[PDB]
C-alpha cells in the first residue's frame, strides 16, 4: 500500500507492506525470460522487521510500461515462496504539471510525444538530446546505459516503435 | 639444472638493479622428486604466439617508443611483474600503482622505483606523487568492469582525478571502436546493445564508448589538451620485442592482432599543447579548412595518412592529396590550410616547430568516407 | 565403502549474528597416539577411488548452485577461467587433478565447462612451481579453487598452521578478479582462524558457504567465497554454529568407534 | 609405518656384538653397523628404495 | 635428535621439466659477485636447437 | 645430514604395533606341507627387464 499523495523528486515516495521479516525481496523488473533485477538505486528498503516504508520508488514513465513482479532471495533459489507484480504501480496517473524522469523502456527505439506533436525519438540512432532535458546524475533504470531526463511540460504517452 | 632465455629487454633492466637480490630456495628445497631433462632450443614455442601476447607487444612497443631518457614516469595498473622495468630506458623513475600487491625486490636500484597498492582509480592520492608521462593500458576497462561501471564515466574519474596530477604528457589504453564493428570471431564479439565485449579466451568484459565522447570528455577537462590517436604499423616495427626475445610470431596470430588492435587504441593527450579549429565534415571529396593560429611566418606542417608525409607544406605542389593551399594572414596570425582529401581515416599534423628543434605535435583528426547523395 | 557424503550449510541474512569467539574449534586431544590410530585405521579400511576426485566433483557440484543478491542469476558461469592452486602427483591416469579432464569436457553434469585452468603448487606437472604463501607474478582469475593443506609448510604446530591457513586466505583473495569467488580448504579449524575471517574476509565477500564431503575421518572443511572485493557486513551465523557442532560431535563419534577396533593386519586370538 | 598397520617385528637390524676389535675405521662393517644404527633410531633415507631391489 | 618424527612424503615424477616462478627476499649481494658465480656454475658452450622465427 | 651418502633429514619415523607370536603346531606343519594354490612355502622372485622367474 501507498499514501494517497506521492511526488517526483529525488525522494520520491514510499509504501507499505504486509510480509513476514523472514524474506529479503529484491525487485526484477523483468523486460524478456530473463529477470533483470536491475534496480540498485530504485527501490530501497530499510529494515524488514517493521512496515520499513518498502519500495522508495522514484517514478517515470517508464514504469507506465513495466510490471515489476516483487520476488523474494534466497541462497539457492531466488522468488520461490513469493513473486507478485506491482500490479497497480504498473499505472499511475502522472501530473503533467510536475516534472518527472524520462527514463527509457527499451532499446527498440521508444519515441517521446509531449502532447501528440512526436518528439524526437528517445532510442533513435544519433540522439541529440533537447536542451531542456537534463541528464541526471545517476540514471534510476533498470539497464545502466540508458540515462535519465527531465520532462516538465506534459511528456506523456511515450509512442511504441 | 635451470633453462632460460635471455634477451635485450632483459639487458635493460639488468641495467637498472644495484645489488642483485636474493630469492628465498623454499620452492627448490621442497622438491624431492625426479624431473626428466629435455634438450634446449632457442625458440621453444612451436604454436606461436597468441594475438593476445601480439597486442600486449604492440602496446609495449609504443609505451618504449614513446618514454624517452631521464624523464619521470608512472604506470597505472602495472601487474605483479613490472613489465614496464624492462621497457623504458634504466635512467629514470619508474613509480607504478596497482591494486594487487607486487612480486619485485624492494630496494637495490640505481634509479629509485616506488611500488604502491592504493586503487589510482580514487581521490586524494596523485598531489604527493610526481611524474611527466602516464601510462594506463590494459587495465581501465578493467576497471570500469570491476566497478560495474560505463567506460565514458571511468574515464571522466581517471581524467579528473589525473587533473590533481604534475604529468604534462599522457597516453593510454582507451577503449573505442575506430572502425566498422565486426566481431571478430572467435577472439572478441561485440555487442551493439549492451556495449560489451566478452573476450570469448579470457571470459572477461567490460564496456566502451566512441571517439567524439572521449575527445569531449578530454577536452572538458584540459581546453589546450592535443588528442591523438597513435595508428597502428602495418611495418610490423614492433616485431623487435617479439624476435629480439625467442617468440614465434605465427603470421595468422598477427593478422588476428592487427584486426583486433583497431577496436582497442591508444590515445596520446599533451596537457600543453595547440588548439586548432576545424569544420563539420572533413569528408572526401569536399573542402576542408582548417585554422591554427601563432607561429610566427614559420609553418613547416606535415600530416601524416598513416606513417608516411603527406602535404610537407614546403611546397604545395609535392603533395599526396588530390588538392592543398595555405596563407599566413599576417594580421590574424593564423594558417587557413584548406585542402580536399581522397581517403578516410585518421591524420596526425605533426606540425613541426618553426625553428630547428624538434617538432611539437598538433591534434589529430577523421575524415569520413564519401556522401552516397546523388542528383539529376 | 562407496562415495563421500556432502553436509554443507551457506549464508542467509535471517538467521543471527554469533561472535567467532562463540564457535567450536579443534579438540585439544587431536594429536595424541589413540587417536592417530583410529585415523589411519579408518583411513587404511576406507574403499573409494581417488578422494581428491570425489571431493572436487562434491565440492563443484554444490558451488554452481549459489546466485548472489545483487542479480539474479548466478555467481559462476560458462568460461570463468578458473586456477587451480594445489595442483597434484600423478594419480594413476593423468599427471593432474582427475577433475581437470571431465569439468573441462562437461562431463559432471552440473557444472559449465570452463574457458581454461591454470596450475600451480609444489607438486605440479604442467604448470608453474611457487610458494602460494606469497605473492608471485601471475594474471587474475575469476575463479581460483586452492586445495593446498597446511601440512607441509606447517613444522607440526598448530599456532605455525593457522598462520600459513592466514597468508592463503590473503593470496587467495589478492588473486581472485574482484567480482568473482574461490574455494579454500581448512585443515585445522581454530578460533584464531575464525576470528581472522570473520575481521578479514567476511566484509569484502557478498555470500559465502563452507562444505565438507566426507570421504575420512578428520576434522579438515571447505570454505566458499562469493563476489570478493565487494563491501557488505557479514558475520557468521546459528546455522555455522549448528554446522560446526555437528560435524566436531560427528568427528568425535567416528573417532571413538575406530579406536576400539583391531589393527589393519591384527592376528586374533 | 602407518601408526595403524602392524609389523611383525619393530626393528630389523643386527647390532654386531663381539669381533668389532677386529674391524676399525674405514670398514664396510662398521659403516653398515653405523647404518643399521642410525635405521633402529628411525632414520630415513633420503633416496627411494624400490620394492625389489636390483 | 633435534629432528622431527614424520614419515617420508616422497612428491612424483615426470619425463620433462616444469615451470619455474622465482621469488624474492630482503638480502642482497654484489653484481659481480653473481655474475661470477653464475660463471663458475654455468654450461653455456653447448649448441642449442635453433627452432623457427616464423 | 649424512654419514657418507646423504640420507633424510628434517624427518623421523618407525614402526609402532608389532603382532603377538604364534606357535607352530602339527596341524600348521601338516597344511605348509601339502602346498595348496593360494599359500605355497615359497614366492618367485623374477627379473627387473626381462620379467621372468
Ligand atoms: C592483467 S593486468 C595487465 C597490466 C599490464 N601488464 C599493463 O600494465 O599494461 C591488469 C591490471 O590492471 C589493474 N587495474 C584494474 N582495476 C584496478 C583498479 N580498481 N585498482 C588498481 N588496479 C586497477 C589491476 O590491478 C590488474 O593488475
Ligand atoms: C594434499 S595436497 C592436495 C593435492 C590435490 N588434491 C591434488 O590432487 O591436486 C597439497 C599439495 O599442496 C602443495 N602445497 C602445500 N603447501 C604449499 C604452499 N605453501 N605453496 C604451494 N603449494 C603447496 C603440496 O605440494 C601438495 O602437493
Amino acid at each position: 500500500a501507498w499514501p494517497a499523495q506521492l511526488d517526483f523528486t529525488i525522494a520520491g515516495t514510499d509504501v507499505d507492506i504486509t510480509v513476514n521479516p523472514y524474506y529479503r525481496l529484491m525487485a526484477f523488473v523483468k523486460i524478456d525470460g530473463q529477470w533483470q533485477i536491475a534496480n540498485p538505486d530504485k527501490f530501497q528498503f530499510f529494515s524488514s522487521n517493521t512496515g520499513t516504508l518498502v519500495m522508495n520508488v522514484k517514478l517515470d514513465i517508464a514504469d507506465r510500461y513495466l510490471l515489476y513482479y516483487i520476488r523474494d532471495v534466497q541462497s539457492r533459489d531466488v522468488g520461490f515462496y513469493i513473486q507478485h507484480p506491482l500490479q497497480l504501480l504498473n499505472t499511475i496517473t502522472l501530473p503533467t504539471n510536475e516534472d518527472l524522469f524520462l527514463s527509457a523502456p527499451d532499446m527498440r527505439e521508444w519515441a517521446v510525444k509531449e502532447s501528440g506533436n512526436t518528439i524526437c525519438i528517445l532510442n533513435s540512432p544519433g540522439f541529440i538530446p533537447p536542451q531542456d532535458w537534463d541528464v541526471l546524475t545517476d540514471t534510476i533504470s533498470w539497464s545502466p546505459s540508458l540515462p535519465t531526463y527531465v520532462v516538465p511540460p506534459g511528456d506523456y504517452t511515450l509512442t511504441p516503435l | 639444472t635451470i633453462t632460460s632465455r635471455r634477451s635485450p629487454a632483459s639487458a635493460r633492466r639488468k641495467a637498472r638493479l644495484r645489488y642483485l637480490p636474493l630469492i628465498d630456495p623454499r620452492s627448490l628445497e621442497v622438491q624431492a622428486r625426479t624431473i626428466l631433462p629435455s634438450n634446449p632450443v632457442l625458440f621453444d614455442n612451436i604454436n606461436g604466439a597468441s594475438p593476445h601476447v601480439c597486442l600486449t607487444m604492440m602496446y609495449n612497443f609504443e609505451v618504449s617508443s614513446a618514454v624517452y631518457d631521464g624523464d619521470v614516469v608512472l604506470d597505472l595498473g602495472t601487474g605483479p611483474e613490472a613489465k614496464i622495468l624492462e621497457l623504458i630506458p634504466s635512467t629514470s623513475p619508474v613509480t607504478c600503482v596497482d591494486i594487487r600487491p607486487t612480486a619485485q625486490p624492494n630496494g637495490c636500484w640505481n634509479v629509485r622505483t616506488t611500488f604502491l597498492e592504493l586503487d589510482y582509480l580514487s581521490d586524494g592520492w596523485i598531489t604527493g606523487v610526481r611524474g611527466d608521462i602516464v601510462t594506463c593500458m590494459l587495465s581501465l576497462g578493467a576497471a570500469a568492469a570491476g566497478k560495474s561501471m560505463t567506460f565514458d564515466a571511468a574515464f571522466q574519474q581517471l581524467v579528473r582525478v589525473l587533473t590533481r596530477s604534475t604529468a604534462n604528457v599522457l597516453l593510454i589504453q582507451v577503449n573505442c571502436p575506430t572502425d566498422v564493428i565486426r566481431t571478430i570471431k572467435g577472439y572478441l564479439e561485440i555487442d551493439q546493445t549492451n556495449k560489451r565485449y566478452k573476450f570469448p579466451k579470457f571470459g572477461r568484459d567490460e564496456p566502451y564508448s566512441d571517439m567524439d565522447s572521449l575527445e569531449r570528455i578530454c577536452r572538458a577537462a584540459w581546453p589546450n589538451c592535443s588528442i591523438t590517436w597513435v595508428p597502428l604499423s602495418y611495418d610490423l616495427r614492433w616485431t623487435k620485442l617479439a624476435l629480439l626475445e625467442s617468440t614465434t610470431l605465427s603470421s595468422a596470430s598477427v593478422r588476428i592482432a592487427e584486426l583486433m588492435y583497431k577496436y582497442m587504441p591508444i590515445m596520446r593527450i599533451d596537457i600543453h599543447g595547440l588548439p586548432m579549429e576545424k569544420q563539420g565534415n572533413f569528408i572526401v571529396g569536399q573542402n576542408c579548412s582548417l585554422v591554427i593560429p601563432g607561429f610566427n611566418a614559420q609553418d613547416v606542417f606535415n600530416c601524416y595518412f598513416n606513417s608516411a608525409l603527406a602535404f610537407s607544406t614546403e611546397d604545395v605542389n609535392s603533395a599526396m592529396i588530390p588538392q592543398v593551399t595555405a596563407q599566413f594572414d599576417a594580421n590574424k596570425g593564423e594558417w587557413s590550410l584548406d585542402m580536399v582529401f581522397s581517403d578516410a581515416g585518421i591524420y596526425t599534423m605533426q606540425a613541426l616547430v618553426g625553428s630547428n628543434a624538434n617538432p611539437v605535435s598538433l591534434g589529430s583528426f577523421v575524415v569520413d568516407s564519401p556522401d552516397v547523395d546523388i542528383t539529376d | 565403502i562407496g562415495e563421500a557424503l556432502s553436509y554443507y550449510v551457506d549464508y542467509n541474512r535471517s538467521h543471527r549474528v554469533v561472535l567467532s569467539s562463540e564457535l567450536p574449534q579443534l579438540p585439544d586431544t587431536y594429536f595424541d597416539g589413540d587417536e592417530q590410530y583410529g585415523r589411519s585405521l579408518f583411513s587404511l579400511a576406507r574403499k573409494v577411488g581417488d578422494r581428491s576426485l570425489v571431493k572436487d566433483t562434491a565440492v563443484l557440484k554444490h558451488a554452481y548452485q549459489a546466485i548472489d543478491p545483487n542479480t539474479g542469476k548466478e555467481y559462476l558461469r560458462a568460461g570463468q577461467s578458473v586456477a587451480y592452486f594445489g595442483a597434484s602427483a600423478g594419480h594413476s591416469g593423468a599427471d593432474q587433478p582427475l577433475v581437470i579432464e571431465p569439468w573441462m569436457q562437461g562431463k559432471i553434469s552440473g557444472v559449465p565447462p570452463p574457458s581454461s585452468v591454470r596450475q600451480f603448487g609444489y607438486d605440479v606437472a604442467k604448470g608453474a612451481i611457487v610458494d602460494l604463501a606469497r605473492p608471485f607474478p601471475s594474471g587474475d582469475y575469476q575463479f581460483v579453487y586452492s586445495d593446498v593443506d597446511q601440512v607441509v609448510d606447517g613444522h607440526d604446530d598448530l599456532s605455525i598452521s593457522s598462520g600459513l591457513v592466514e597468508s592463503l586466505l590473503d593470496s587467495c583473495v589478492h588473486a581472485t578478479a574482484p567480482g568473482g569467488s574461490f574455494v579454500m580448504k581448512i585443515n585445522f579449524p581454530t578460533r584464531t582462524v575464525w576470528h581472522y575471517i570473520e575481521q578479514k574476509i567476511l566484509p569484502n565477500v557478498t555470500s559465502y558457504m563452507l562444505i565438507k564431503p566426507f570421504v575420512t575421518n578428520n576434522v579438515e572443511v571447505f570454505f566458499v567465497a562469493f563476489g570478493v572485493h565487494q563491501q557488505s557486513a557479514l558475520t557468521w551465523t546459528s546455522g555455522v554454529y549448528f554446522f560446526l557442532v555437528d560435524h566436531f560431535y560427528r568427528y568425535e563419534t567416528l573417532s571413538a568407534i575406530s579406536r576400539q577396533l583391531p589393527s589393519f593386519g591384527y592376528v586374533d586370538d | 609405518a602407518r601408526s595403524a598397520q602392524p609389523v611383525t617385528r619393530l626393528d630389523q637390524c643386527y647390532h654386531l656384538r663381539w669381533g668389532a676389535q677386529y674391524v676399525g675405521e674405514d670398514s664396510l662393517t662398521y659403516r653398515l653397523g653405523v647404518l643399521s644404527l642410525l635405521a633402529t633410531n628411525g632414520y630415513q633415507l633420503a633416496r627411494p628404495i624400490p620394492k625389489q631391489l636390483t | 635428535l633435534g629432528m622431527r618424527i614424520s614419515a617420508l612424503q616422497s612428491l612424483s615424477d615426470t619425463p620433462a621439466p616444469v615451470q619455474w616462478l622465482p621469488q624474492y627476499t630482503i638480502d642482497q649481494v654484489a653484481v659481480d659477485e653473481g655474475d661470477a658465480m653464475v660463471s663458475q656454475l654455468t654450461q653455456l658452450p653447448l649448441r642449442p636447437d635453433y627452432g623457427s622465427i616464423w | 645430514a649424512n654419514v657418507w651418502g646423504v640420507r633424510l633429514a628434517d624427518s623421523l619415523s618407525s614402526p609402532t604395533i608389532e603382532t603377538r607370536t604364534r606357535h607352530y603346531t602339527l596341524h600348521d606343519f601338516y597344511s605348509d606341507l601339502d602346498a595348496s594354490v593360494g599359500k605355497e612355502p615359497w614366492r618367485p622372485l623374477r627379473n627387473q627387464r626381462t620379467n621372468e622367474i
